[PDB]
């Protein structure tokens, strides 16, 4: 094996980032449930549109938190020999981008 | 909380800084987020009002209701050429109230307007609080700085912002005067000294020439560019990288706002690296259409991309010397202020202009103006 103590520092940074992504992802899931809650709820059609648009501040905050994670990930410089670090970084960026595309779907379904 | 000392405040266009003289030294005070400078930003939302870091951190979420650049409006009439040109570029509204400008926002679901001095009073309240949190004592006395070119109305409106914030403004002093005080240029033995202050930071470029004689400061001339700073240097790097992505991948990333933002954030940080290293590396995974962007830039390439902008900083210097009726050989002291003066090419262009004369630059250039204001606040105590 060629696994170095230096790579452990980078993997520890990436784990922390994966932990923050899970927390933002939990907020996106609570927003998805609240959106469904309005759609399958007791309010009439007009008040439903207003309740849905009230989630705009919250979806924009989730999008912003995911953008700040990408910016933090973009500060990392990982040598070619840091294979596990590079695989973990790429997997995290792709995961965040798939979450960003779900946020965009929510944005396209509110305040229309 | 018992009574505390007097502080010095640099109330800047995009950022503000507060310092205190204690134990024979100036200490620049960190804010609640551990930052030695605080954004001159105020945000209005559906539930609250936010100041500093908390306001700039949500600008992308709420651009229309987040105010900054109040200093560009303070003490001005609505029909001022500067107000008219500037507003076109701000996401927030600027309205006319009986000849005076007001920022108009949506706050707690209502349309509300504020005068520039009310916005600046909120930033000053935050600077006051920052000082109090560190000292664990009440802060009332302050020296607040203004540009040397500010007129009667702009100086009075700044003083009113201090008054509304509950501050006893001991003195309103010019930013180049505070920078000269920071380096103790007024304590040097001899005859009259001619000082040039080159200030490149906050998004503004100011050149001032002063004369100091037995503790008395006189402004001889001012010159510069109101819209020149680090963002312009970052923009050139963004343009360069966008062109590079087209050459390598035959794809245009410029219409994707998130890809441009990721590239822009990494360019700002690479620029900072290039002030102390000769090369910077950037790695951005899945930047656009799943393409990873791994690249580098040398200091020399960064200098070539900004060559006209860097060279152009000398025109205001030439102009300032002409209006002061001084030759460049008559300048006793040159002071560097503002974050962008850390750029080695700028320092080189200025030193070569003054035929190899050493520059005053040991004080953090982002903090130098607050440093001088803190010393002055202590001398006035
Ligand atoms: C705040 O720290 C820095 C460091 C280098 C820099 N180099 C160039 N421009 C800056 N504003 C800058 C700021």
């Amino acid at each position: 094996g060629s696994n170095s103590p230096q790579e452990e520092v980078e993997l520890k940074k990436l784990k922390h980032l994966e932990k923050s992504v899970e927390k933002i992802a939990d907020q996106l899931e609570e927003l998805n449930k609240e959106l469904t809650g309005i759609q399958q709820g007791f309010l009439p059609k007009d008040l439903q549109a207003e309740a849905l648009c009230k989630l705009d501040r919250r979806v924009k905050a989730t999008i912003e938190q995911f953008m700040k994670i990408l910016e933090e990930i973009d500060t990392l410089i990982l040598p070619e020999n840091f294979k596990d670090s590079r695989l973990k970084r790429k997997g995290l960026v792709k995961k965040v981008q798939a979450f960003l595309a779900e946020c965009d779907t929510v944005e396209q379904n509110i305040c229309q | 909380m018992s009574k505390g000392p007097a502080v010095g405040i640099d109330l800047g266009t995009t950022y503000s800084c507060v310092g205190v003289f204690q134990h024979g030294k100036v200490e620049i005070i960190a804010n609640d987020q551990g930052n030695r400078t605080t954004p001159s930003y105020v945000a209005f939302t559906d539930t609250e009002r936010l100041i500093g870091d908390a306001a700039k951190n949500q600008v992308a979420m709420n651009p229309t209701n987040t105010v900054f650049d109040a200093k560009r409006l303070i003490g001005r009439r609505f029909d001022d050429a500067v107000v008219q040109s500037d507003m076109k570029h701000w996401p927030f509204m600027v309205v006319n109230d009986a000849g005076r400008p007001k920022v108009q926002v949506e706050y707690k679901g209502e349309t509300k307007s504020f005068y520039p001095e009310e916005v600046s009073s909120m930033v000053l309240t935050k600077m006051k609080e920052i000082a109090e949190a560190y000292l664990g004592k009440t802060v009332t006395n302050a020296v607040v700085t203004v540009p040397a070119y500010f007129n009667d109305s702009q100086r009075q409106a700044t003083k009113d912002a201090g008054t509304i914030a509950g501050l006893n403004v001991l003195r309103i002093i010019n930013e180049p005067t505070a920078a000269a005080i920071a380096y103790g240029l007024d304590k040097k033995v001899g005859a009259e000294r001619n000082v040039l202050i080159f200030d490149l930071g906050g998004g503004t470029f100011d050149v001032s020439i002063l004369t100091i004689e037995d503790g008395i400061f006189e402004v001889k001339s001012t010159a510069g560019d109101t819209h020149l700073g680090g963002e312009d240097f970052d923009n050139r790097m963004v343009n360069h990288f966008i062109a590079e992505f087209k050459r390598k991948h035959k794809k245009d990333i410029s219409e994707n706002k998130r890809a441009v933002r990721r590239l822009r954030t990494a360019c700002e940080r690479a620029k900072r690296t290039l002030s102390s290293s000769t090369q910077a590396s950037i790695e951005i995974d899945s930047l656009y259409e799943g393409i990873d962007f791994y690249t580098s830039i040398t200091r020399a390439r960064f200098e070539e991309l900004n060559a006209d902008l860097f060279r152009g900083t000398l025109d205001p210097v030439e102009k300032a010397l002409r209006d002061a009726k001084l030759d460049k050989s008559q300048i006793h002291d040159i002071v560097l202020v503002g974050g962008s003066t850390r750029i080695p090419k700028i320092q080189k262009l200025l030193q070569d202009f003054f035929n190899g004369k050493e520059l005053n630059k040991s004080i953090n250039p982002d903090e130098a103006v607050a440093y001088g204001a803190a010393v002055q606040a202590a001398i006035l105590s």
